[PDB]
């Protein structure tokens, strides 16, 4: 990106970059770390147990959390987790906290409680260039 | 008993008299709004608003909903401590 | 006891409470009285006395509410009240048993080839 | 086999007209004109 | 004590505002709109697709061809029409000329509302030069009707790129002399710094887009994330600030003018030779010499100018990085030669909804600064 | 510092009605002058919508979805931005 | 609050391969499998984000619009933070003639989605003011233009039309020119509304070919 | 410069924040505290004695002594192109016969419905109009009618100076449009000799 300030800013220092884009003032003044991401993801893994075992929602949340924790485990520096998960760690901790917050509302609504012969029609679109252009 | 039971009665009859859907001689000092005079809820609300205009009061929705008779209106005005 | 929660009479009571402020703000003190205004608004309510659905009743009450705040906030002036509320009522109660023995058909015949549209 | 205009978006229009709960909406006579808000003499035509 | 709010009516003369104050501090702002609502969404159902195109010039009438772009792209997607290369380059070049015109007007009208009168008069002569560029290719200074389904309406006349290069050679000097009056001035800073702050969570929650979104530290440009025409080939930067200030939005808008100049220079050097219109004759009308010499061209000219092409049944939403944010069209097709439903999404409609939460804690003399920095035009707000 | 207001013949030297070189504008491709068949390029009327089999007893395996994702900074693969929209050769 | 400026270099890429593949191919099946009671119908079509892809459209009941939108905002794989608009489309041939349409944008993974609810004239749709703050003015405009009532709204009042305007102009049975028109009266000294008269009436041109195949 | 100061902050929450906490020293867009005597004198010569007002004043005084961009209308005119869409006009062949053949294509394409046409056959068998009206107060000046015409009969000419005092003077009938074409024919032909290379 281009910085509109006429002064020279380093931006290799990651704390300066987090200050300049307003992460400190507007999202989280406390710096997010790898341990806080691990704690938040384990909070999600504890919170999802209110969903039934056979539900696809629980499997989806658990698989996402397990992949995130494996990324956290195999990478020690927080810049590596930033480069893998394509965000700032403050964003990722907020994502995990929001995912943990979501669980009681979904569990109260119970979307998994459909009949056994539940049916959803789907209509898909095929482009003309599939049959007109070269295979 | 804050006010007398005669002048309030003739004032009630006086404001009941000017209603186009009412009969000027069928009105009695002890009647009913529904069976006798033949009024729905909005006519009752209009009559209670006329009574409020004449006696200078404010009758809430529940109290005006309880009023179903000429005698009920006279008793409510007589029991009111802020009547004129 | 009163159909659909008695919401028609509750809304009528609310409008009747709102009415003297309308008369003062729109300066209709020497044009109409509160008694005839209450009778007119009552006559607006009787036109939908045969609605059999409560959701239509709720929508009608919501729309009548929005009409009453657009009258409260001076977004329609006194000439709007004249041309939309009280003169249609006075026309519907003034033409009854006219001084001429012409039927409504013959008045329509002498007016134009087609029925009138609107007011 | 079934192929009655089975290659366009009209498949996705015939359903969405038969979605449950919305395929059984019904009103009484003259009720939609009361909530339409257009002048009532229009319905004398 | 039990202080009631003092209310104020702010202007019939087309924004109407009902403020509430607790002294000199505003507690509430309620915009009343619809004074320019002309019902263009209803009128588009009674037009063919070519007939309804000049309605879009009159939505954001500071930025016309960008409004045309999204409607054209929405039609082209459902029609499955490809645009040739030269037409894509022309569309990118005139979209960036349009962005320069809009940002000139927005910054100078804002600075005139604050009180500085000279930058307005300095920037409008440059606006006159770019209006001459519009007129030389379309014959209209503002409502060009230039972008069409499948390309552009006419080719570039010989001698246009020469003059666009001659304007772009001195535009940076004009922007430089513009900033000498405003950027390092204490009165402008004291009017603009920390006024109407927008954070990122509030920006996404309130549907913001454009230079508001970039001044709150969000890297989101539709010309780089979801590119359209030849914008993926263009090399330019996204300016980023991090306070969410009026001052930061002013700086972001100036830098966006610099980047638009960069894209304009790149388009002036890579303009290819070839077709400017799609060769599908059942969508694009033929040339006037071809129409007067072949039977199929005359039949297609007759039918395309009366019934128009039939768009296949379906729906789409297509958006463009308009100079005020994301401008989008939701087109619903039943299959006819007329749109069944055409919803228009305007960024200024969403930006003006924020005035209740942005003006809280500000004074009366900062309302006009907030309205000026949101960059609102009521043609697109009131459709 | 570049000056506003250029002097004579330094800007718009020729009026647009007196263009010094005649213009020859292409309005058709050379590939389509004598090869005019349309059904091989009818993209408008050849798109299809197909009703999928009713999405009820399918097997969404999340293990395969998360098994194709990277775990190290290198081995992250990114989708490059498209340079132009499709022109189909024109 | 996402898509913070992180890379200081020029990026020549959009998204990652695995997440773009998931969003462009598997998102319909994912949403159907995770929350099946919320979804009644799905269409995967020509992609709001770009001409090159496909994107889903989700049909839902009004009873579950708010939980589905909360799930689509807060779930870790579907982070649809921005609500771009709310609108309606009128289908007078249907039993429920209105389709309320919600467009969403995910800044986290460069995605878009569309959500539809079918109701008639007298069925309320739950408001999304608590989920998205822009839902206020869009629901006000939808009520103004179509007469769709949004229950639980803080102040549902008309926003676009005239002050005394009854009637919903974007319905198919509402006339293009309307019923009333406006002029100044010298006698009443007021601007007055009168029944419509046109000096030249609107000419409707019926162009449609009896050989055309695309009409649906 | 774009630098910030504690005190130059336009609001109150940030003014209260900068005078009770040193969080502004972490932000890189702020100007740092002066460290020695000369820096204090530079900061005071910035705040007192202005010198930021003076740069703008020097620029505007340079503009006072510079060249002007005003044209003296109506002795001097602006610049337009042969594609310019002005007053509508009806054209003839060089013989003197009308080009228009009442095809009603321009009436069909007109998005404003500003054209009204009636026709019958002339006494020599030719297909010609009997009414051709253009409501200039309904027209949007798009030029679509000029594009739809297959015989170059209706054009938008190069005239833009046609303001009137009554609105009845702007409801053009067929005779006035032919009079406009007879007035502007040579200029229209000169414009169309260039624009036929592109159209
Ligand atoms: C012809 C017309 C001439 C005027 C043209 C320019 C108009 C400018 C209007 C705005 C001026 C702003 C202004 O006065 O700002 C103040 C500083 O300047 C001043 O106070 C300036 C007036 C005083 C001049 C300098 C006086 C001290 C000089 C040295 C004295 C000691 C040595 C000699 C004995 C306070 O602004 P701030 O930011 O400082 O406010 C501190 C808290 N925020
Ligand atoms: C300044 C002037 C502005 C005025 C604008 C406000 C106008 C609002 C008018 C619209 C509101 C309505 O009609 S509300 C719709 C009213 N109709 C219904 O609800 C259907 C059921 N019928 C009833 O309720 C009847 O009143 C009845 C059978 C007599 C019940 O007898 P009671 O009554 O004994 O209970
Ligand atoms: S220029 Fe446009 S508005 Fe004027 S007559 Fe031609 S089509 Fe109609
Ligand atoms: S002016 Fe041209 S397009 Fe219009 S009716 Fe005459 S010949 Fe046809």
């Amino acid at each position: 990106f281009k910085a509109v300030a006429d002064v020279e800013i380093d931006f290799n220092n990651r704390e300066v970059l987090k200050k300049y884009v307003g992460i400190r003032d507007h999202l989280s003044k406390e710096p997010g770390t790898r341990g806080k991401l691990i704690e938040a993801l384990t909070e999600v893994l504890s919170s999802i147990k209110a969903a039934p075992e056979g539900s696809d929602y629980r499997k989806a949340v658990e698989a996402s959390c397990i992949y995130r924790l494996k990324v956290c485990k195999e990478n020690e520096s927080d810049a590596a987790i930033e480069e893998v998960l394509d965000a700032h760690l403050e964003e990722l901790i907020k994502e995990a906290k929001e995912e943990a917050r979501l669980v009681p509302l979904i569990a109260g609504n119970a979307p998994w409680d459909v009949p056994a012969d539940y049916a959803v029609p789907v209509v898909d679109y095929t482009d003309a260039a599939t049959i007109l252009d070269a295979p | 008993g804050f006010l007398d039971k005669d002048s309030v009665t003739e004032r009630v009859l006086h404001v009941t008299k000017h209603f186009e859907k009412i009969d000027a001689s069928k009105v009695s000092p002890a009647a009913s709004f529904e069976k006798d005079l033949g009024l729905d809820s909005l006519d009752v609300v209009e009559l209670v608003m006329a009574l409020e205009e004449e006696f200078g009061l404010e009758i809430p929705d529940a109290e005006a909903d309880k009023i179903a008779s000429v005698g009920d209106a006279i008793n409510y005005i007589c029991s009111n401590p802020m009547a004129k | 006891k009163r159909l659909f929660g008695g919401a028609a009479r509750h809304f009528y009571f609310e409008i009747c409470r709102c009415l003297p402020f309308i008369q003062r703000l729109h300066k209709m003190e020497e044009m109409v009285s509160l008694k005839e205004l209450r009778a007119i608004v009552k006559e607006k309510f009787k036109e939908y006395k045969d609605v059999k659905d409560g959701r239509v009743v709720d929508l009608l009450i919501f729309k009548g509410r929005e009409e009453i705040e657009t009258y409260l906030l001076m977004h329609k002036q006194r000439h709007h009240v004249v041309t939309e509320v009280v003169e249609p009522y006075y026309a519907k109660q003034r033409a009854v048993k006219k001084v001429t023995t012409n039927s409504p058909f013959l008045d329509s015949f002498l007016s134009s080839g087609y029925a009138a549209i609107g007011v | 086999e079934f192929a009655t205009a089975s290659a366009d978006y009209s498949i996705a229009m015939k359903k969405a007209a038969e979605i449950t709960g919305a395929a059984e909406s019904a009103m009484g006579p003259k009720e939609g004109g009361f909530t339409a808000g257009v002048p009532l003499d229009t319905f004398t035509r | 004590a039990k202080v009631n709010n003092f209310t104020l009516n702010f202007g019939p003369q087309v924004l109407r505002l009902v403020l509430e104050m607790q002294g000199e501090i505003i507690m509430r702002a309620d915009p009343h709109i619809g004074l320019l609502h002309r019902g263009t969404e209803k009128l588009l159902e009674y037009k063919t697709y070519l007939q309804g195109l000049p309605y879009f010039d009159r939505l954001d009438y500071v930025s016309m061809m960008c409004m045309e772009h999204s409607y054209v792209l929405a039609i082209e997607q459902l029609l499955n029409v490809s645009v040739p290369l030269r037409g894509q380059y022309i569309r990118v070049l005139f979209s960036e000329i349009t962005r320069v015109l809009n940002h000139l007007l927005a910054i100078t009208c804002h600075s005139m509302d604050v009180g500085a009168l000279t930058p307005f008069l300095w920037a409008f002569e440059e606006r006159e030069k770019l209006f001459e560029f519009y007129e030389r290719v379309s014959g209209a200074r503002m409502h060009a009707a230039y972008f069409r389904v499948g390309g552009v309406s006419q080719d570039l006349p010989i001698g246009l790129l020469r003059d666009v290069y001659d304007w772009a050679r001195q535009f940076a000097s004009r922007l430089d002399e513009m900033e000498e009056l405003l950027t390092g001035n204490r009165i402008w800073k004291e009017r603009t710094v920390d006024v109407g702050t927008i954070t990122a969570q509030m920006a996404w929650d309130w549907g913001c887009s454009g230079p508001i979104l970039r001044a709150s530290g969000i890297d989101w440009d539709l010309r780089k994330t979801q590119p359209y025409d030849a914008y993926g080939k263009m090399q330019f930067n996204v300016p980023i600030a991090g306070h969410g200030d009026c001052y930061d939005r002013y700086l972001v808008r100036l830098q966006e003018m610099r980047e638009s100049l960069r894209i304009i220079y790149q388009c002036l050097n890579e303009m290819p030779d070839g077709l400017y219109k799609s060769p599908d004759g059942k969508v694009c009308p033929p040339s006037r010499s071809t129409m007067k010499q072949s039977m199929e061209a005359l039949i297609h000219h007759f039918k395309l100018y009366t019934e128009g092409f039939h768009v296949p049944a379906g729906e789409t939403y297509r958006a463009v990085e308009a100079p005020k944010g994301e401008f989008g069209v939701y087109l619903v097709s039943r299959g006819g030669n007329r749109p069944y439903r055409c919803k228009i999404r305007s960024p200024g409609y969403a930006h003006l909804q924020m005035t209740d939460v942005i003006s809280r804690g500000a004074m009366l003399a900062d309302v006009v600064t907030i309205i000026g920095t949101l960059d609102v035009v009521f043609g697109e707000i009131d459709r | 510092f570049e000056h506003y207001l250029p002097m004579g013949l330094e800007y718009r030297k020729f009026s647009p009605g007196t263009q010094p070189v005649k213009a020859v504008v292409p309005h058709d491709s050379p590939k389509l002058v004598y090869d005019i068949k349309y059904f091989v390029r009818d993209y408008r009327r050849n798109n299809k919508y197909t009703a999928r089999t009713v999405d009820a007893k399918t097997t969404f395996d999340f293990d395969k979805l998360y098994a194709g994702m990277p775990t190290k900074p290198e081995q992250v693969k990114n989708v490059t931005r498209p340079l132009i929209m499709p022109t189909r050769g024109y | 609050g996402y898509a913070y400026a992180r890379k200081t270099t020029d990026k020549d890429y959009i998204a990652s391969e695995h997440m773009q593949a998931f969003g462009n191919t598997q998102l319909t099946d994912y949403i159907i499998k995770t929350v099946p009671k919320f979804v009644k119908m799905a269409v995967t079509g020509p992609a709001q984000s770009s001409v090159l892809y496909q994107e889903p459209t989700i049909y839902t009941t009004p009873e579950s619009l708010v939980p589905l939108m909360v799930f689509l905002r807060d779930h870790t794989n579907t982070q649809f933070k921005c609500l771009l608009d709310v609108t309606a489309v009128d289908f007078p041939e249907r039993a429920a003639r209105f389709e309320v349409v919600y467009h969403l944008l995910s800044p986290r993974w460069n995605n878009r989605i569309r959500v539809k609810v079918c109701v008639d004239e007298v069925t309320a749709v739950p408001t999304l003011c608590k989920v998205f703050n822009t839902a206020n003015w869009f629901e006000r405009e939808t009520w103004d233009m179509f007469g769709v009532f949004f229950s639980g709204h803080p102040d549902l009042r008309r926003i676009l039309t005239d002050y005394g305007f009854t009637g919903h102009p974007l319905r198919k049975d509402f006339p293009m020119t309307g019923y009333q028109e406006v002029r100044y009266d010298y006698g009443k000294k007021r601007v007055v509304s009168e029944p419509l008269e046109l000096t030249q009436e609107f000419r409707y041109f019926d162009f449609n070919s009896p050989w055309e195949t695309l009409n649906r | 410069g774009t630098e910030r100061r504690p005190g130059e902050s336009g609001a109150w929450k940030q003014i209260e924040r900068q005078r009770y906490a040193s969080d502004w020293e972490n932000d890189p867009t702020f100007k740092r505290t002066p460290k020695n005597l000369a820096e204090v004198l530079d900061d005071s010569a910035s705040m007192l004695l202005l010198t930021d007002v003076w740069r703008g004043m020097a620029y505007t005084l340079g503009a006072f002594f510079d060249k002007k961009v005003t044209i003296m209308y109506p002795f001097e005119k602006g610049q337009l192109s042969p594609r310019f869409r002005g007053e509508h006009a009806l054209r003839r062949y060089p013989t003197g016969e009308e080009r228009c053949i009442a095809c009603k294509l321009c009436e069909a394409i007109c998005p404003a419905q500003a054209i009204t046409i009636e026709a019958e056959e002339r006494e020599d068998g030719s297909r010609r109009t009997t009414r051709y009206d253009i409501d200039m107060t309904k027209c949007i000046y798009c030029g679509f009618c000029q594009e739809a015409c297959p015989v170059d009969a209706i054009v938008e000419g190069p005239n833009f100076e046609f303001s009137t005092e009554t609105r009845e003077e702007l409801l053009y009938d067929k005779q006035k449009l032919l009079e406009n074409g007879d007035k502007w024919e040579t200029e229209i032909a000169t414009n169309l000799r260039t624009e036929s290379l592109y159209r």
